[PDB]
């Protein structure tokens, strides 16, 4: 009541809540430019 | 404006002695130097002059802790800023003037700040001004008509604070609100039928209180319970149909059914 | 052997290494061979820091295109010089003694004289 509440806080994940507040999976592909290439970087194509 | 003898303090002199490691301090930044490069990088920094900062327009971060400094009136001629940060809990007044010449900011952050007063009738002519961290703020005293036509703010909070009254005309246009946090009130006086033509908000904090719960006044509090009772859910786990409820008396709000 | 915190100027050394067009880099480096040059020809040459100068003497005549540079020291000990071009409008005031020895200048350009008042004696060794 007077003078008590949580110190902690939740997500308050709801059906009904804002739509842009759902976990979007964002995939942050880092690519390290590192000095490793590699030699197949495609397949050349097969053709027929 | 250049004037002189503004630096009683050589604490930028160390600072780039440390970054530039020019030769000497005497040694004045070039015309070169500032017209070739654009940006500087040094992250999480400790400057403690505060002068000089007007001239340099990168300014992104000021840990403002200074012991020897007594004026804040240092800040009156900026009039090219875009972007605003700072820091200080006992900040209680700034330079006047400034909002009518300048008409390009856009973000701005404040914590725990102490603006004892605004300028009444200024807000209307900006109506640009969209973003304004209303947390733990400590508007003791508001003048009539702050919220009335900005209707794109995101973030309301008058927790801990004195608001006995409400700005005039403000529930007419209140059709484009997200949030408004009406808890931890402490008015003395209200008028009749103000908090009912509140029907329009998501979500409302007024429960939970050893407060007075006198017919009318929870006559809105049930209306609005009924109206949205399954939308509401509490932060802190714990069963939702009991949680709000008539305080006082401690009967079940659903045998009550106001008289007259 | 490179040595870091030598250089102030990147500008006017990078000019002075490219300009000449020389062999090859495994070359040697000196001073007498290097500061051959007395007259710098390098537009909006800005070089400010002069102090410690006494080391090169053979430099008579800059040329400095450089408005921002009001700094005196530019004349406290420079009395070599056989001609002028300064573009500092604010010129309220004229260094005393360079008097002393200069014997050498031939050809003077002092436009925008603001001296309401001159000073006694001034030209009185200029025989």
């Amino acid at each position: 009541g007077f003078n008590c509440y949580f110190p902690l806080q939740s997500y308050g994940f709801q059906p009904t809540n804002g739509v842009g507040y759902q976990p979007y999976r964002v995939v942050v592909l880092s690519f390290e430019l590192l000095h490793a290439p590699a030699t197949v970087c495609g397949p050349k194509k097969s053709t027929n | 404006t250049p004037i002189k003898q503004i630096f009683p303090d050589d604490a930028f002199a160390e600072t780039i002695k440390a970054n530039l490691k020019k030769k000497s301090v005497t040694d004045a930044v070039t015309q070169n130097e500032l017209n070739s490069i654009d940006q500087i990088y040094a992250p999480d920094s400790d400057i403690k002059s505060v002068q000089g900062i007007q001239y340099l327009p990168n300014v992104r971060s000021l840990k403002l802790r200074s012991n020897k400094l007594h004026d804040i009136s240092a800040l009156k001629e900026l009039t090219n800023l875009t972007f605003l940060f700072l820091n200080l809990n006992q900040l209680q007044s700034l330079p006047n003037g400034v909002f009518d010449k300048l008409t390009n900011l856009k973000e701005l952050v404040l914590v725990e700040n102490q603006l004892q007063s605004l300028p009444d009738g200024v807000f209307d002519k900006l109506t640009n001004l969209t973003l304004l961290h209303l947390m733990v703020n400590q508007l003791q005293s508001l003048p009539k008509g702050v919220f009335d036509k900005l209707t794109n703010l995101t973030e309301l909070d008058l927790s801990y604070n004195q608001l006995q009254s409400l700005p005039e005309g403000v529930f007419d246009k209140l059709t484009q609100l997200k949030d408004l946090r009406l808890y931890q009130n402490q008015l003395k006086s209200v008028p009749d039928g103000v908090f009912d033509r509140l029907t329009s908000l998501q979500y409302i904090w007024l429960h939970d209180n050893p407060w007075d719960c006198t017919c009318p006044g929870i006559r809105y509090l049930s209306e609005w319970i009924n109206k949205h009772s399954g939308v509401v859910r509490s932060f802190i786990p714990l069963w939702a149909p009991d949680s709000a409820k008539c305080s006082g008396s401690g009967k079940p709000v659903r045998s009550i059914i106001c008289p007259t």
